């Protein structure tokens, strides 16, 4: 139903900053709660950050809290992940996710729509 | 000291859900005046929420009812195996209830077969059991609740094989006794089947309704 | 009548979790049978599931700390549109009363005995303290009993001697 396109990945030095963006389908955008996931080499996919349909409620993994910030632009059908103080353990394919939420302030950890991903590599 | 204010409200979200209730919203920004060098903070909320109604009921998956009564422990196209060393079979049935609006069907076997002996109306020698554990104080909340314990004439079950190994696919069957026997025993207090005794419960607390208690 | 609609019934506590908002009828909020509703913040959160009995609550503390007492536990019929088993409306309850036993005896008390002789004065010069003790064993207390009052009176004494 909804399609998701990630952008903004690349090769960053250790400690540097990177801002990812995720474009979703325009007509159904404000229906879905959205979030960020990542999958490192040799590891399972793990939760990174979540944002509600409002953009007012956020949730973060403990490994990225204080360094990463998820935001939502309900004018331009995008969400963003501002990643500061990047470490070599943050190297992963970063996935945007979309999930149906009944309330507009609910953050989800289970999602049924997934993008193709963007590669983020952090070099020391 | 610049006083910030709200801008135009954006497009309303369509109703997210296809059944029941959902929540739609509108997003506004504080982008036209903008509080500069201090001021306030636009006064209010940058987010309104609203309930949308689709007026169509939702899928509800069916649930299993409780199992029925066991069938009699007889053989089809025969007679009966009462008071005899013949293991038989018996069946039991369930009913799926509550499935509406393309919900998921009940998962599992709707039938249950187990192996059995038959002591239906069988005269068996018996012995008086010891005193049972004291029951509940009945009636709760009513006038003068009383407990009750009882001794009953427990039948001496015959020493049959509890495990019967059939052939075909070499299936061994846990065989259990079925039926209401006729236990024979000496009288205790003018009674042959069950002699009970009641005792009143002491310092009975009054029943207060939890919705009437919170309020 | 409009009602507050919630997205989740906790069931372990009977609370209304995740507010969907208000100003909406009960029939529409309970189309999704996983939802729940309540009127304002007064309480009684009722799920939109078909009515089923809840879990039996924990036993109340025993009505006395001694001997045979009695203790209660409740169970509330929770749901919407229908009845529980036993012609029970949503909101009505069912109780079980059980005889409990925290302890066995409850204290009866004892009486004092004859007073012991006055102890000598606590100092040999100027002023001191004269103590007078008795015992609680006429009759002896059983289980948790105790004698009323004190077992040792203490007064002053003048030795009439200079240090
Ligand atoms: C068939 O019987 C076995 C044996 O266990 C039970 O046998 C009865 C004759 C009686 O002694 C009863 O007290 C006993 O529990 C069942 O296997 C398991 O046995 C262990 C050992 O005691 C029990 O603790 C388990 O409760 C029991 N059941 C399990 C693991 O489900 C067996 O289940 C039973 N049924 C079938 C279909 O084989
Ligand atoms: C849309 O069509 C309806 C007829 C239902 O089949 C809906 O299914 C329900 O979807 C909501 C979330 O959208 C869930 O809460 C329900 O569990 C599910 O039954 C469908 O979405
Ligand atoms: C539980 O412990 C016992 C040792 C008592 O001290 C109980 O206190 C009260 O004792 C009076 C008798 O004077 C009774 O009337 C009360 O029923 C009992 O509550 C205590 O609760
Ligand atoms: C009894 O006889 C008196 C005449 C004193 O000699 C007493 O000793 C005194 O005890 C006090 C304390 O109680 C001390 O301060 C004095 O130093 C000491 O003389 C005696 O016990
Ligand atoms: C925004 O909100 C309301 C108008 O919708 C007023 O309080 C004020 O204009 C504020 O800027
Ligand atoms: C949104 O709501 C109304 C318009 O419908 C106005 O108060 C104002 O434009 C606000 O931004
Ligand atoms: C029937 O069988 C047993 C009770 O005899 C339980 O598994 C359950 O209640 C089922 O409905
Ligand atoms: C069948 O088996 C016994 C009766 O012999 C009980 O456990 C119950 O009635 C079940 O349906
Ligand atoms: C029960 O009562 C006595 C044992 O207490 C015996 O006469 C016999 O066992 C009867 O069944
Ligand atoms: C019940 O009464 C006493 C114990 O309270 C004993 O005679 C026996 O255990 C009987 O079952
Ligand atoms: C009932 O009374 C007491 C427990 O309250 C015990 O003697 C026994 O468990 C009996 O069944
Ligand atoms: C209370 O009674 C039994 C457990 O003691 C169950 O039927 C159920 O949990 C009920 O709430
Ligand atoms: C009441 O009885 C005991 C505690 O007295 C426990 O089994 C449980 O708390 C039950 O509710
Ligand atoms: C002890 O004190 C007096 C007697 O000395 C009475 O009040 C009572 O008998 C108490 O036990
Ligand atoms: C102690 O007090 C007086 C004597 O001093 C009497 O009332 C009684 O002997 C008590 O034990
Ligand atoms: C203390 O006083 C006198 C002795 O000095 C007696 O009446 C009795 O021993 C009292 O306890």
């Amino acid at each position: 139903q909804v399609q998701l396109v990630e952008s903004g990945g690349g090769l960053v030095q250790a400690g540097g900053s990177l801002r990812l963006s995720c474009a979703a389908s325009e007509r159904t955008f404000t229906i879905y709660a959205m979030g960020w996931f990542r999958q490192a080499p040799g590891k399972e996919r793990e939760f990174v950050a979540a944002i509600s349909r409002s953009g007012e409620n956020t949730d973060y993994a403990d490994s990225v809290k204080g360094r990463f910030t998820i935001s939502r632009d309900n004018n331009k059908n995008t969400i963003s992940l501002q990643m500061n103080s990047l470490k070599p353990e943050d190297t992963a394919v970063y996935y945007c996710a979309a999930g149906r939420a009944i309330l507009v302030h609910t953050t989800k950890k289970e999602y049924d729509h997934w993008g193709q991903g963007t590669q983020v590599t952090v070099s020391s | 000291g610049v006083a910030g204010g709200w801008g135009p409200w954006g497009p309303v979200s369509p109703c997210p859900v296809t059944c029941g209730l959902g929540q739609t919203m509108e997003q506004r920004t504080c982008n036209h005046p903008v509080p500069q060098h201090g001021g306030p903070f636009c006064a209010g909320d940058a987010t309104r929420t609203h309930i949308c109604n689709t007026a169509v009921p939702c899928p509800v998956d069916g649930e299993w009812d409780s199992w029925g009564e066991w069938s009699p422990c007889i053989r089809r196209n025969m007679k009966s195996i009462s008071c005899q060393e013949i293991p038989g079979q018996q069946s039991r049935g369930r009913t799926c209830r509550g499935r509406k609006f393309d919900g998921h069907r009940c998962a599992g076997q709707q039938q249950d077969i187990r192996h059995c002996y038959s002591i239906q109306h069988c005269p068996l020698k018996g012995s008086w059991s010891e005193w049972s554990t004291w029951g509940l104080c009945m009636p709760p909340c009513g006038p003068n609740p009383t407990r009750a314990r009882q001794r009953l004439c427990t039948p001496l079950l015959p020493k049959y094989p509890p495990t019967v190994s059939m052939v075909e696919g070499q299936g061994e069957k846990n065989v259990t006794f079925w039926g209401r026997p006729l236990p024979r025993c000496e009288e205790l207090q003018g009674q042959k089947l069950v002699v009970e005794e009641k005792r009143p419960c002491l310092h009975v607390p009054a029943c207060k309704d939890p919705e009437e208690e919170e309020l | 009548d409009p009602v507050l609609c919630f997205t989740q019934y906790e069931e372990s506590s009977g609370k209304c979790k995740g507010l969907l908002g208000g100003g909406v009828s009960v029939e529409d909020c309970c189309l999704n049978t996983a939802f729940a509703y309540q009127k304002r913040s007064g309480g009684l959160c009722q799920p939109c599931r078909s009515p089923r009995w809840s879990l039996w609550s924990t036993w109340a503390p025993c009505s006395v700390t001694c001997s045979e007492g009695s203790q209660l536990r409740y169970r509330r019929c929770v749901g919407w549109n229908g009845q529980c088993s036993g012609k029970v409306a949503p909101g009505t309850l069912e109780w079980q009363l059980q005889a409990c036993e925290d302890q066995q005896c409850c204290p009866e008390m004892g009486g004092w005995s004859g007073w012991g002789p006055w102890e000598p004065c606590s100092v040999t010069c100027s002023k001191g303290t004269r103590t007078r003790r008795r015992a609680c064993n006429h009759p002896a207390p059983k289980c948790g009993g105790h004698c009323p009052g004190q077992a040792q009176e203490s007064e002053a004494c003048d030795t009439q001697q200079v240090c």
